[PDB]
């Protein structure tokens, strides 16, 4: 009914999208291998009433044209894929990537999902699976029942020590996947990602060689959320939220006044 | 507000998991638990994909960290501890020993029938070995009996070697091997479901029970005169208590902010 | 570079990478003029004051120069036509675009 | 292409209370706008009956 | 008078029943053996103005239609029969069911009531009765006056110690009852439940066997309410309540506006 | 399962059990198709991602 | 595409799907030219700025 | 807080190693242990480093110093 | 078409047709909101409504 009503609606919706992003980051403040997200704003199209530079009279053009904006929206939710802090634990099955790389797991549908979460465990058959829904890690790493200690090297080589044999007996190899633009990955929940068209083609390889990170055993990657930054952003986004509500309040009082008078 | 409420529940779960760990600082054979969380991202066909705020934080699983705890020395020959990998086998009913549970504490004693039982009057399971034979004859687990009289001669001392064999010397100077304590292992210790009294049962996720002796194969040894305390670290549980409160305060602040947004529109 | 072929001028600095590694806008994903392609042999990206984009190659003690950003100033930036998406288009009253190294002239 | 079952989880309503209240504001005003025209037509016809 | 007035009335009524349910859970935060309740919301019938799927013409069908809802209501107050935590007490006559099961008592009318509270005591004749209204426990357990101590086994075998005589004298056997659907029990107050059609036939048996719980002497089962969840639920229910009042307030203004104008 | 015999579709997931142990809704108690009868001997219920109970 | 066969031009972009998945108008249900059919295996629909569905 | 929490863990590991050496002050043939620590400075292609602080302190390895002990 | 409970798809019960005249003013009014065809009304042109 009023142009300022629609513009302020876009302002209210964008701030709700921003606060929902910050609230998501605060909720996952203890998730392992969680990447924080930030909302990217951009102004919408501008209504072209008077064209800037239009030939208003000869040898003269409109310096500033009458152009009214249509509001703003959150155009994207960018994942900040910066490395998180390392947690030291006594568990031998939780690993971390020191640098670029993703662990690959087998989804129930058959596809390969990429995860930075290193909390792994074993199932009844001894295959190394995630400590969440139990998705097996690609390639399969099976621990023999005679193993007394499990060690994962820098190059991702999984070896065990068997009672009655000097030198470790290799049982598998870990490979991690990197992407040119990890921010284009699709979050499918459960600390998993899927490649998209904007992410690029997956590129496998041994960890440690050719830019890939190193597998650190008995170590976990904390979420990269800074609650100090998250809390301050909520306060700012709340203020901007109330800025647009005053415009809706002002417009509503304007329309009410015209009905009573005119 | 559901994202905010999810964070409160996730932070509250970490409080309850840590509090139970602190509560069991003195229980023998305790294994600390760790709270693990996962992300929520839900999309449909009619939802925008570029702008994807999360659904919150879902509790993934409360783990059952099985690292070895420190050993308390009591100088009591009936106090037993497994050093390494392996569980004691304990049956609630003497007649039926197939219905058994796995425990780590070895606070055993003899009942009026001279059966080696736990604090809950549940029978410890072991292998049957002949007095003249060597290794286990029949691998079926049976309750361990320490007869008062063998020969005659009356029971004098009971001791356990590193092989877990319970040996009794009697009045006539007759040393007899009365059996050995059975040790149970599972391929996945995280998959054991938790019963009461620091006791576990084998499940589908923990594999099938593997029966073996002590100091044989991948199993650990049995040491008498010792007990296992909780495998928790007091300083770490008390710090984690600190971190979990801050995440429930930060999440409650987000819930408060979402409230004041709704109160804001209700006044136009 | 706008999809139609022309050049859109933006004060936004939020950039990201596409599948090919080209430096693009963090919104619709428009490539940045001139194209800055970061090879997958790099471990860190540093952009100088003068707009020189350089990346560091693993196993190589030398910065690998992979681009040079140039920015355009307008005598009357208020005369630009806002087209949304944090983008401006030159107009008659805006003036001729003057492009050069970011830090001189 | 089907969704996955999530145990111990519930799907809250997808209503946005921000949009519902703002839509109520606009709907109320436009409702009042149309009443003004009917009132104007009513007064116009009353004037005609007395004059014509 | 207006469709929105009746729709918002149901919303106000639904939230009142929800807030009443939450306030009841907060009231019973210290009642031993209490099971919290949650209100289940459902939408009412829909007025079919235009059929979503009609035949607007040949080879063309209405994709969506015009259907107006009637509001919402609380259809049920579902009991959450999850076990509460155990309280250690010095009393020798308070028991707790560790797992599935219900204590059975005799009501004044003659029927048997089923309870989860374990605060029991004795009457002047020594029969084991509840510490509230004094309902005798089924089967009757009379403690002889020569007993010096009372012990209740895990399997519910109540035994007493007679001075001089060795071994425990058995005075009775407690039996607990399990239901297929514990949420279908009708609450009659005094921490007592009566079986209904939805609850199912009572399944009696000795505690500790056949799926029933175990009787823990000198132990009480606290209420399973989480005050943290109740306070947050009251916060959300209050906001929905005030939003339905805004619609009623808005509709009232329109009717007053129409009365003055039309 | 509707009382008339037709199949009703719900996004609501609040389910429970009736006296016979069938997994039903938490409202009027309509059974959920296909029938999921919980045995009386069960101590836990797990529903997988692929819907296997 | 109007029922008679002619093409009507609309500025209203509120669209939906019919039973066959064709992108139709959210009102009377007239199909949009050119036909835009969403496959049954899709999980998200992205319509490009240049009209590429 | 993780950098500070890493410092507590590194200091606590050194404390435990010292306690073990003191507890075994009398056992024959025992060899003392030494706890060695290393830094943590991970960075990525999206993290201008000139202005990024480290990751804390990481335990490198607990040694098994084998120098000859005194004879009784 | 009508909506019947227990059966997907609206079933068609019949089709309406309307009649057009070249000169509607030539129709003879007979009251009751009814008209009758005359010589000057034209030829009754039946057909599916919305077409031709």
């Amino acid at each position: 009914m009023h142009p300022a009503l629609w513009v302020s609606k876009t302002g209210l919706d964008a701030q709700q999208t921003n606060i929902a992003t910050i609230s998501n980051n605060l909720a996952n403040a203890s998730t392992v291998g969680y990447k924080k997200s930030r909302a990217v704003f951009e102004d919408l199209f501008y209504q072209n009433i008077n064209q800037p530079g239009g030939q208003s009279s000869q040898n003269t053009e409109l310096p500033s044209g009458l152009m009214l904006g249509a509001g703003s929206k959150v155009v994207a939710t960018q994942k900040v894929h910066t490395h998180g802090n390392a947690q030291t634990t006594t568990n031998a099955l939780d690993m971390m990537v020191e640098g670029d790389g993703f662990f690959q797991v087998t989804l129930p549908d058959g596809n390969i999902g990429y995860t930075r979460n290193g909390q792994f465990t074993l199932n009844g058959e001894g295959t190394l699976v995630t400590s969440g829904s139990g998705y097996p890690v690609e390639p399969e790493i099976v621990i023999p029942e005679d193993a007394i200690s499990i060690t994962v090297g820098t190059d991702g080589e999984v070896s065990v020590r068997v009672r009655g044999q000097q030198d470790n007996q290799v049982v598998g190899q870990l490979t991690i996947t990197d992407f040119v633009n990890p921010g284009g990955l699709e979050p499918i929940g459960q600390n998993l990602y899927l490649p998209t068209g904007a992410s690029g083609d997956p590129q496998e390889g041994v960890p440690g060689l050719d830019g890939l990170g190193e597998i650190r055993q008995s170590m976990l990657e904390a979420s990269n959320v800074n609650v100090t930054e998250e809390l301050v952003n909520m306060i700012e986004a709340q203020r901007v939220y109330e800025m647009n509500s005053k415009v809706i309040s002002s417009v509503d009082k304007m329309m009410s006044f015209v009905n009573q008078q005119l | 507000s559901y994202v905010s409420l999810s964070g409160l529940s996730a932070a509250q779960l970490d409080l309850n998991t840590t509090s139970n760990n602190i509560a069991n600082a003195n229980t023998y054979g305790f294994k600390e638990s760790r709270a693990e969380f996962a992300d929520v991202y839900s999309n449909s066909l009619f939802t925008n994909a570029k702008t994807t705020p999360g659904g919150g934080a879902q509790a993934s699983q409360v783990a059952q960290q099985f690292h070895e705890g420190s050993s308390i020395y009591t100088n009591n020959p009936m106090d037993l501890r497994v050093s390494g990998t392996g569980f004691f086998a304990v049956a609630k009913e003497r007649l039926t020993p197939q219905q058994n549970e796995l425990t780590r504490n070895g606070a055993f004693h003899l009942n009026k029938e001279n059966y080696m039982v736990t604090a809950n009057d549940e029978f410890l399971l072991g292998y049957q070995v002949d007095p003249s034979s060597g290794e286990v004859s029949s691998y079926e687990p049976q309750p361990i009996n320490i007869p008062a009289e063998f020969g005659t001669g009356f029971l004098t001392k009971v001791d356990f070697d590193e092989n877990g064999s319970v040996m009794g010397t009697y009045s006539n100077g007759e040393n007899v091997t009365l059996g050995r304590v059975a040790l149970v292992r599972v391929p996945n210790e995280q998959g054991l479901d938790k019963k009461g009294g620091t006791q576990w049962d084998s499940t589908q996720f923990s594999g099938d029970k593997i029966w073996g002796e002590s100091n044989k194969g991948s199993f650990g040894t049995i040491n008498n005169g010792m007990l296992e305390q909780s495998n928790i670290d007091m300083t770490q549980e008390l710090v984690d208590l600190i971190s979990a409160q801050r995440n429930f305060q930060a999440n409650s602040r987000s819930l408060e902010v979402h409230n004041q947004l709704q109160q804001n529109i209700l006044q136009i």
